[PDB]
């Protein structure tokens, strides 16, 4: 058959690879952080006339200062968000403060080499790595907004703009421009509506996009489809004005 | 939860300008009888440090095994420079300690009390105390037991502070060594009158001298005798 | 074939080593690049640390392990952080057990026993990521190589990662002059900056990329990153 | 304690459950609970303990109702009453024995006749006509068995369970100022707001 | 220690003592007895000042994570009834504590449950938990009315602590006031046992119509 | 013990496991669900190869978690068993800790956790069954109607069909409702389901069984003679000419 | 509290020809107030009696325990179980729970149906196995009712005869006690038909 | 290796079927009739004894036949085997029902504990599944006689007439012709016996290539007696309702 | 019967100011009316302008130390650098006392400090668990001696200027740190006098914003 100890002749395992190829067969997925907040968006689709996009959400807060926007199978996120909502209320309770974003990055990563059919180390209690990739955003006042990508290999990332999913590449490299940190919170979040719509096979509305914020004076916050809505025809009518 | 059923007695140490001296008779008591005289109190742990036991006999032989591990797993994983980063004082006391710690407070309890000895390799004098109740502490004079009570006020007029111990030269701390135990022999019997007698060189590392039995003996008290507990018809 | 000799851990190969063992060596080259030397009084590490993009930055992978040791990897993050957890607990126990500050010689013995156990099972598996191990106790600084497959060296000067042989060449050539450069920081710094440079061949060499981490005979473990390197380029 | 007395009539059963908790001189509270509905046709009465109670009762109701609603059929009092003298039966045997005596009054409404079990702490299990725990029984077994006999209305109850309990606040010291009195019958359950003579 | 809560039109008004003593001379007149499971949530420190502490703070946790998961606020008779369950397994490990949950929900409105070290969980509007209980019940019945404006119920509970204090040396240096409210609870100040012992006496005439 | 896997992550990203579980939901049972404003009504076509059975001795098809909670399903009896078991456990535990039965979110949440569990762990393979779960929630009124597969994946939908012949009845379904417009009138609710239905079990009227859920514990399964009812009128619809 | 003697109870058993017959009281009692005229104290699977007397909550978990095991067994065999095997069963059982904190007297009664033989044998709070039949008693007053039997019964005695000792026996014995008035039966076994006879006695 | 012995035969295949499971459909089908008429008056239960040598012996009509409790009985098709590991672990949940609660089991529950324990071993443990299928016999008050069948993919169905072992589907035909909303238990008697003679896959029929019981109400208690008849007595009746030959 | 517990000497204070803390012990050990040492510290610093001791008896304390010690190695190790807090430790110590209070410790612990706001605080505990936000705590034997004495001049309660003296007060302003030592070393040596569980040795470690500061003046020798 197969085992889970067996290495490429590179030397990196073959389940981490095809995990990264999971990501990919998600929906885009973008986060950017400014001076002030950390803006994610993601992609709600909506595929018919029957579903129920405006009842379900795919950005999950961990805490009230840390959310999360995701791509990939999104049950098996459930798991590990469960996980760092354990650890982030248990730092609550053992020291009265918030949880670093990073603290936690580490944290949730280690138990994402824990897959395995038994060992005499550690505990194994998956057999797999997960199918699911994350942006982890948050704010300490230790080193205010940030942005993290956490993989399901168990490496972490900082960064300051990152795009997950199918249309990743596309989405990155546009970021890199806009992205300064001189930019006001609503500003991030209209330069986060332009390129969503263009990676999107389908119309820009809130019945299929969502936007959410940290901001320090009320931590995360998901933005309302309504408000996320006021803009894009802002952005509908600004863009149809250059042209 | 023990009950104390043997005992050994006595063990006092004090340091002078350039060591430390410590002496300790060899007894295996069962109360009042003297059952064993070739019990080991000072057991020296490498060149440059003692473990001096007194308390409970039977508590005894077991620590007197993890002592004898202690250097063996020393020389395991470290070849060479064995009395630079191994048999060390603050080590042999740190080990001690722990096992002791844990089994006073799981109420099976290491019913002695320590003295550890020396002179560091890397540093200067070394005397640590470590007892039953794992309660410790550092003193220029350190006694357990009979000796806690009777010889350490006579050691303590030597040294008890810094400004005391240029005063002490080795002539001098041998001396007063020789003196208190002399003392323990006399006023409890249940102090035996073998000895030996340990000095930790700060230049010389250990000279350890065996077999030793007390002298310069008190005889005086038969001169002066009434009668104390003599009845009459 | 291949797929027999890689599919198992609990296997050998007509060579005289399993295949897995192959890769896992294959892994650490494909780690960024960092060197070590010492004099035997102080031990340097410097590591040209690679973040993904612009709009990555730099993450953490010199650890602080104890006030008085760390490490630097090369190779897989993951496993890495698997190691170092170990080493830490391990920094830990000696500490409160001992007193010690832990030599990498008794520290490489026991993180081997693990790493041999883990090919002594389905599901365990090597490592697969290489550590420069430094400390200084009281036999001086030291440098330590650890692989995955439990090889341990002690050597003055080496490098693992990618072209790691540019700063080894350099290193057996300048040898002779940084092991007489005895009690200086700021010497094998300026050293451990030149030395990396012969590595690179197809990498920038800049402030933000450097990281230089020390520890040393008047050095607790103590981290130059970022900004804090300029100065020595 | 809390005084805790039962009568099955041909209809119903009745059970009087104390309606005060006195703490000295006056009532810190006279709206405490001592029973606890298990079914919509059973009823469970307590006393010992206040907070084995609770335990206890929230228990055994889980328990019940899990099989109430996996079985397709709510259970009889008879399998109820088993059930729950199992259970006392292991915990008085363990540690911490469950120390709360109750009295189960339940209606069979598949065949239409009254029940009452009267279950100690022990875990003793008695089906009797009239019952009491503690000092009670003494004083209102006397009245029971002399002007009540067998087959009499449910509302000739409600006067007998007056009658004991002014004998038991008179002449015992216990204090516990009356029963709230409620019904099991095959109507299911109700509280009688009236105690001036009920 | 003499802690009490009631409820009344406004909400809950809860009262309480602080001091502590070196000697029988009162070292210093302020500390708390009010754990903050939450914002909107109060559970009472009284019978065991350590479990209180720690577990009131636990309790605090779960909720926290409740409000997380489910996005949805917890019910105070949820929160008191989750501790409970636990309690009773830790109960002959010296677990001691006597306590008032209180909240004031949209669900249930004001709501006191009270806790003590047993799986009990009782309701009833109108609490006193102590040792100079008995007394501060007497004051808090005989002036007792839901219908009270919020005012001279805040100096109900203030009134009801001093006598309490007068009598049982344990309570009385000063006496805190809070008042919880839906959107939780607002402090009215900490007040001196000194200073209004003396208003009280010729004001309250209530053990004292002939002043004593 | 044994914990050897069973679960082996794919080179595709769905898992092998995932994609066989699904076959299984197609070859069972069918089952569809249609919400109201005070209704959700689940429908399910019986499918006896030969009948000597009863309909009463038969566990049928829509399967009470409590009073006022249902689970129907399509694939597989025997898993779907499980499934039920442990949700019922579930349904009691929240009743015990919170003193108010189950949020239907959180039981929705709990039968896709096992299945996800099953997928994550060695030794255990996931269940070949997906569900329709469906009730109220504690002083409400609204419906709720989610589906839930052996990915671990759930989703809410005003109208779902899952198993046999779901490609038909669900462009049957985008045809026949409103979104400005859930019918508030329980015969329209049962009208569109029978009429579902009706297109696929080939013969028969009294094998279409409906299950109705209105608020507080109403759980109620209409008699053979108003099926046949809207049997009729569907017939009248059909042969309709002007 | 009493270990055994809240409910109290005692039980008697009789050999005959081809007959047997066993014996208990009806009180159920809380402390030394007499509660019930009804608990029934001897339980029986098929033609194997069983009467164990002592504390109630005891009582109830053994019978249950023997219920089990006999059914069970029963279900194997294809047969019910024997006075003789069930004897066996017993003792072990009984065995087992002498670590646990159980108080008991069981006694045992039945009529072998196919080696046709009258079968008595007793048990204790340690639960010993004692082989005799004569008359075995059990209960609060069992130095009383031995005194009584030893006397009294006369060996091998027609059902009607059986009846008239037994009888009596107890109501004498039972008329020096409070703790097992509140009503009596006896039950008079062949293995072919049961009598059931009330009798009316004292209670406080 | 470990891992490198096993195969992994107990996932879902690519037609989405369990390899282990199908086979044991299979068995079912090699092994002998087994046949449960349910009657609102009793249960007759019929299962065919294959291969009888005169060496076996004809006194013994107990070795398909089980009663899991005084209520409840099974006719087996499958091994004897495979039943019995089954059959002792059914009895044992006879007793728990019994003991907690001082009444009868449920059929419909005591059929559950069956098929959830041989759905967990295909799912869980690496093991085979057990090749059995069972027809439940049993009565409660709650619903009259209760007539179920478990086979070895875990599910498990009601019948008010059912047949299983070979020659399934012909038998079934035969059946659902003869049937009739009105019952009898000596009518049933005779509806079973018809079509017994016309399953058979040797000439004619005979006793002994049938084992047999009857569930009626009382005949030595209140009711609900179960008879299972011995092979003469079975002889006799063969006879009785006229099929002599 | 056995038990390990036992007593041992100490004598702490510690004073909050609004800009400066101070954390002071004396260095008497004893067992019974021998001298265990006349200088070993029940005062220690666990580092970032923490202060901590746990004065009563010294078996309990020193492991509870060590113990502390080593939760401030783990956060500076898993939580990349990040600084704990006076506050963010007291809940720490609090959870290790109530986490053992199943095989009960006998001390009375304090630690102390500036907050990340500048001020002090100073922060109590019991044997048995719960904490406690004070002004100013004298701990051990000597407590009930310390704290009348201090209750007046720190924190002028019961401490009034001649007047009426209920209406005209010595008030509560801004201290010292000079004149707060001269405090600290009056109240060890009237305990002195009146307690042989405190003598020998003083040790004062003043946490100030510039760091963390030693005194060191010496007390009477028997």
């Amino acid at each position: 058959d197969r085992g889970v100890s067996t290495f490429s002749p590179e030397g990196r395992l073959f389940q981490v690879e095809y995990s990264l190829e999971a990501i990919k067969l998600g929906s885009t997925a973008i986060g950017i952080a400014t001076k002030e907040g950390v803006v994610l968006g993601v992609e709600k689709r909506a595929t018919s006339p029957l579903l129920e996009s405006d009842s379900i959400e795919k950005i999950v807060e961990i805490d009230r200062h840390i959310g999360c926007a995701m791509s990939g199978l999104t049950a098996d996120a459930r798991s590990m968000i469960e996980h760092a909502r354990t650890a982030a209320v248990t730092h609550n309770l053992y020291y009265d403060e918030d949880i670093n974003v990073e603290s936690l990055t580490q944290s949730v990563c280690d138990l994402a080499l824990r897959f395995g059919e038994g060992a005499s180390g550690e505990e194994r209690l998956m057999s797999r790595p997960f199918g699911v990739a994350l942006l982890i955003a948050g704010h300490d006042a230790d080193d205010g907004y940030q942005l993290f990508h956490a993989e399901p290999s168990g490496t972490f990332y900082r960064y300051n703009a990152k795009a997950i999913g199918s249309g990743s590449e596309g989405a990155q490299a546009e970021l890199l421009n806009e992205w300064h940190s001189s930019l006001t919170l609503k500003e991030a979040e209209l330069l986060v509506l332009k390129i969503l719509k263009q990676v999107m096979e389908e119309k820009l509305d809130e019945n299929n996009a969502q936007l959410s914020c940290i901001t320090k004076q009320d931590g995360f916050k998901i933005y309302d489809n309504e408000k996320t809505a006021e803009l894009i025809k802002e952005l509908k009518e600004k863009e149809a004005a250059e042209s | 939860t023990q009950q104390p059923i043997v005992t050994g007695t006595s063990v006092i140490s004090m340091k002078y300008d350039n060591g430390v001296i410590i002496a300790a008779d060899n007894l295996g008591s069962y109360g009042s009888l003297l059952r064993f005289n070739g019990v080991e109190r000072l057991i020296p742990v490498g060149d440059n440090t003692v473990v001096g036991i007194s308390g409970d006999i039977s508590d005894m032989q077991h620590i007197e095994r993890l002592l004898k591990d202690l250097v063996t797993e020393n020389a395991y994983d470290n070849p060479l420079a064995d009395a630079e980063e191994a048999l060390e004082p603050s080590y042999i006391f740190e080990y001690l300690a722990t096992v002791m710690y844990q089994r006073r407070s799981k109420m099976n309890p290491l019913w002695n009390a320590i003295i550890v000895a020396g002179v560091q390799s890397n540093g200067d004098q070394f005397l640590r105390y470590v007892n039953l109740l794992g309660v410790t502490y550092s003193s220029p004079t350190l006694a357990t037991g009979f000796g806690a009570h009777m010889a350490n006020p006579l050691l303590r007029k030597v040294v008890d502070r810094e400004s005391d111990i240029p005063k002490t030269t080795v002539q001098v701390a041998e001396e007063a060594i020789v003196n208190a135990m002399r003392v323990l022999y006399y006023r409890d019997a249940r102090s035996s009158r073998n000895f030996s007698l340990a000095i930790i060189d700060k230049n010389t590392g250990l000279t350890f001298k065996k077999n030793l039995q007390v002298e310069n003996m008190k005889w005086d008290f038969a001169k002066d005798i009434k009668g104390y507990g003599t009845q009459k018809i | 074939f291949r797929n027999n000799y890689d599919g198992d851990t609990v296997t050998f190969s007509p060579t005289g080593r399993l295949f897995q063992v192959e890769y896992a060596l294959e892994a650490i080259k494909q780690g960024s690049v960092t060197v070590g030397l010492r004099s035997n009084t102080h031990a340097v590490l410097v590591a040209l640390k690679r973040n993904a993009d612009e709009l990555s930055s730099y993450q953490k992978k010199i650890i602080k392990c104890d006030e008085h040791m760390g490490l630097s990897l090369a190779g897989l993050a993951p496993d890495a952080r698997v190691l170092s957890n170990y080493l830490r607990q391990q920094c830990n126990y000696s500490s409160l057990v001992f007193n010690r500050k832990l030599a990498v010689e008794r520290a490489g013995h026991l993180l081997c026993d693990k790493a041999q156990k883990n090919t002594q099972s389905y599901g365990g598996r090597p490592y697969g990521v290489g550590l420069l191990i430094i400390g200084y106790d009281k036999s001086g600084a030291h440098l330590l190589e650890f692989q995955p497959s439990g090889n341990v060296t002690e050597l003055y000067g080496t490098a693992i990662g990618a072209r790691s042989q540019g700063a080894k060449t350099y290193l057996e050539r300048t040898l002779d002059t940084f092991i007489k450069i005895d009690g200086n920081p700021d010497e094998l710094i300026k050293a451990g900056v030149e030395a990396i440079s012969q590595s690179l061949r197809d990498e920038s060499l800049t402030v933000d990329n450097l990281s230089i981490a020390i520890v040393g005979k008047d050095t607790p473990f103590t981290i130059y990153d970022g900004e804090a390197v300029a100065k020595y380029i | 304690m809390d005084i805790i007395l039962g009568i099955r009539v041909q209809d119903s059963v009745i059970l009087a459950s104390s309606k005060a908790v006195t703490r000295g001189i006056s009532v810190l509270k006279d709206s405490d609970d001592k029973t606890r509905q298990l079914s919509p046709h059973t009823l469970m009465s307590f006393a010992g303990e206040a907070g084995d109670t609770v335990q206890f009762a929230e228990y055994i109701q889980a328990n019940i109702q899990l099989y109430s609603i996996r079985e397709d059929y709510e259970l009889s009092p008879q399998a109820v009453s088993s059930f729950v003298r199992q259970e006392l039966a292991k915990s008085i045997r363990s540690r911490r024995p469950y120390q709360v005596n109750v009295l189960i009054g339940g209606y069979d409404k598949k065949k239409n006749k009254p029940e009452l079990y009267q279950i100690d702490y022990l875990g003793t299990k008695v089906e009797l006509p009239y019952g009491a725990h503690g000092y009670s029984g003494f004083y209102t077994f006397s009245l029971l068995d002399h002007h009540y006999r067998p087959d009499m209305t449910t509302e000739e109850g409600l006067d007998l369970l007056k009658l004991c309990v002014q004998e038991l606040e008179k002449r015992m010291p216990m204090d516990f100022k009356g029963v709230i009195v409620k019904i099991v019958d095959k109507d299911g359950i109700r509280q009688v707001d009236d105690f001036q003579a009920q | 220690t003499t802690t009490l809560a009631f409820r009344f039109q406004g909400g809950i008004i809860v009262a309480v003592d602080s001091r502590a003593t070196a000697g029988n001379w009162v070292a210093s007149q302020t500390v708390k007895r009010v754990i903050e499971i939450n914002p909107f949530l109060l559970g009472t420190m009284a019978g065991g000042a350590a479990d209180c502490q720690f577990w009131e703070t636990w309790l605090g946790s779960q909720c926290r994570l409740h409000e997380l998961r489910e996005k949805e606020r917890i019910s105070v008779a949820a929160a008191s009834k989750i501790l409970s369950n636990l309690v009773y397994q830790y109960k002959g490990a010296g677990l001691s504590m006597g306590t008032m949950i209180c909240g004031y929900t949209r669900k249930e409105g004001p709501t006191i449950y009270y806790v003590d070290s047993d799986g009990t969980r009782l309701k009833g509007d109108i609490f006193c938990v102590g040792s100079g209980q008995t007394f501060a019940y007497g004051v808090l019945d005989s002036n007792y009315k839901w219908d009270l404006s919020v005012e001279d119920a805040l100096y109900l509970g203030k009134r009801s602590i001093l006598a309490a204090a007068h009598r049982d040396a344990y309570s009385g240096g000063s006496v805190n006031l809070y008042h919880v409210t839906e959107d939780g609870w607002i402090y009215h100040g900490n007040h001196d046992v000194g200073e209004l012992f003396w208003k009280v006496k010729e004001e309250e005439g209530s053990f004292n119509n002939v002043i004593g | 013990g044994y914990d050897r896997a069973l679960s082996i992550f794919s080179p595709d990203g769905h898992i092998f496991q995932v994609e066989y579980a699904l076959e299984a939901v197609k070859r069972g049972t069918c089952a569809v669900g249609v919400k109201g404003k005070n209704c959700v009504v689940l429908g399910c076509e019986r499918r006896s190869t030969l009948k000597l059975q009863d309909t009463r001795i038969t566990p049928s098809k829509v399967s009470k978690i409590d009073s006022h909670v249902v689970l129907s399903f399509s694939g597989l009896n025997a898993d779907s068993r499980i499934l039920i078991e442990k949700a019922r456990v579930e349904a009691q535990s929240h009743r015990l800790t919170l003193e108010d039965p189950v949020t239907v979110e959180y039981l929705t949440r709990y039968v896709a956790g096992v299945q996800q569990r099953y997928t994550q762990s060695g030794g255990v393979r996931p269940f070949g069954v997906s569900t329709l779960i469906a009730g109220f929630d504690p002083r409400d009124d609204e419906p709720k109607l989610y589906q839930t597969e052996p990915s671990g994946i759930y989703s809410s939908w005003s109208a779902q069909t899952i198993g046999r012949n779901s490609k038909t009845v669900r462009e049957f379904l985008e045809k026949n409702y409103d979104r400005k417009e859930p019918p508030a009138t329980v015969e329209e609710c049962v009208k569109l389901t029978v009429r579902s239905l009706l297109e696929v079990v080939q013969t028969g009227a009294k094998n279409i069984e409906i299950t109705v859920v209105k608020p507080d514990s109403d759980i109620v399964a209409l008699s053979s003679e108003e099926i046949n009812q809207y049997v009729t009128q569907i017939e009248q619809e059909k042969q309709e000419q002007q | 509290s009493d270990p055994s003697s809240i409910n109290g109870g005692i039980v008697v058993a009789m050999t005959g020809k081809d007959c047997v017959a066993i014996a208990c009281d009806l009180r159920l009692g809380s402390q030394s107030l007499g509660v019930s005229n009804k608990f029934e104290k001897i339980f029986h699977y098929g033609h194997v009696f069983l009467g164990i007397t002592g504390l109630a909550t005891d009582v109830t978990t053994l019978n249950e325990m023997f219920r089990y095991k006999t059914n069970l067994y029963k279900l194997k065999e294809e047969r019910a179980i024997e006075p003789e095997t069930f004897t066996q069963l017993v003792s072990s059982s009984l065995y087992e729970r002498r670590f646990g904190p159980y108080f008991v007297g069981p006694v045992v009664a039945g009529i072998n149906s196919k080696s046709g033989k009258p079968f008595i044998a007793g048990f204790d709070l340690i639960g010993c196995i004692d082989e005799a039949k004569d008359f075995i008693v059990s209960g609060t007053a069992s130095d009383q009712l031995f005194g009584m039997c030893e006397s009294l019964y006369e060996p091998n005695l027609e059902p009607e005869d059986l009846f008239e000792t037994i009888s009596q026996a107890l109501l004498n014995a039972a008329d020096r006690d409070a703790l097992s008035g509140w009503g009596a039966v006896v039950y008079i076994i062949k293995k072919d038909e049961v009598v059931k006879r009330y009798l009316k006695m004292r209670q406080d | 290796g470990s891992r490198r012995y096993d195969s992994r035969t107990t996932i879902f295949s690519p037609e989405g079927r369990l390899y282990q499971v199908e086979y044991a459909l299979e068995s079912i089908s090699h092994a002998g009739t087994a046949i449960g008429i349910m009657a609102s008056d009793g249960i007759v239960l019929a299962a065919e004894r294959k291969v009888t040598s005169t060496l076996l012996e004809q006194d013994t009509s107990t070795e398909k036949l089980y009663k899991l409790n005084d209520k409840i009985a099974v006719a087996v098709a499958g091994l004897t085997a495979d039943a019995e590991i089954l059959i002792n672990t059914a009895r044992i949940h006879a007793q728990n029902y019994l003991k907690t609660y001082n009444e009868d089991i449920p059929v419909e529950i005591l059929v559950r504990r069956l098929s959830d324990i041989k759905q967990g071993y295909t799912q869980h443990g690496g093991l085979r599944p057990f090749g059995v299928s069972f027809i439940y016999a049993g009565y409660d008050d709650r619903y009259g006689y209760q007539l179920y069948t478990s086979n070895p993919s875990g599910n498990y169905t009601g019948w008010k007439a059912i047949s299983v072992g070979a020659n399934t589907s012909a038998a079934q035909t035969l059946l659902q012709m003869d049937y009739k909303d009105d019952m009898k238990v000596d009518d049933a008697i005779e509806l079973a016996l018809k079509t017994l003679s016309k399953t058979t896959d040797s000439s004619a029929l005979t006793y002994d290539r049938l084992e047999f019981a009857t569930i009626r109400k009382g005949a030595n208690d209140g009711e609900v007696y179960q008879k299972i008849f011995k092979p003469q007595e079975i002889k006799d009746i063969l006879v009785k309702t006229g099929i002599t030959k | 019967q056995f038990n390990p517990y036992g007593d041992n000497g100490g004598t702490i204070l510690g004073i909050a100011g609004e800009d400066f803390a101070v954390l002071a012990g004396d260095t008497r050990n004893i067992t019974d009316y021998s001298i265990n040492s006349r200088y070993e510290p029940k005062v220690f610093d666990c580092g970032d302008n923490i202060v901590m001791s746990a004065n009563g008896f010294a078996a309990d304390g020193d492991a509870l130390v060590k113990r502390f010690k080593n939760s401030v190695k783990w956060y500076h190790f898993d939580h990349n650098d990040k600084k704990l807090s006076i506050n963010s430790a007291a809940r720490n110590i609090q959870h290790l006392l109530y986490g053992k209070r199943f095989f009960p410790y006998y001390v009375h612990t304090i630690i102390a400090g500036l907050d990340e706001d500048g001020k002090g605080a100073v922060y109590s505990f019991d044997p048995v668990g719960s904490y406690e936000r004070e002004q100013c705590r004298a701990g051990g034997a000597a407590a009930s001696l310390i704290m009348p004495f201090l209750d007046n001049q720190v924190n002028f309660k019961n401490q009034y200027e001649p007047g009426t003296n209920g209406k005209v007060k010595k008030p509560l302003k801004y201290l010292s740190v000079e004149e707060v030592i001269k405090l600290v070393r009056d109240s060890f040596t009237s305990a002195t006098e009146r307690h042989i569980q405190v003598g020998d040795g003083l040790e004062i470690l003043i946490v100030t914003k510039d760091g963390v500061r030693k005194e060191f003046y010496e007390l009477k020798r028997d």
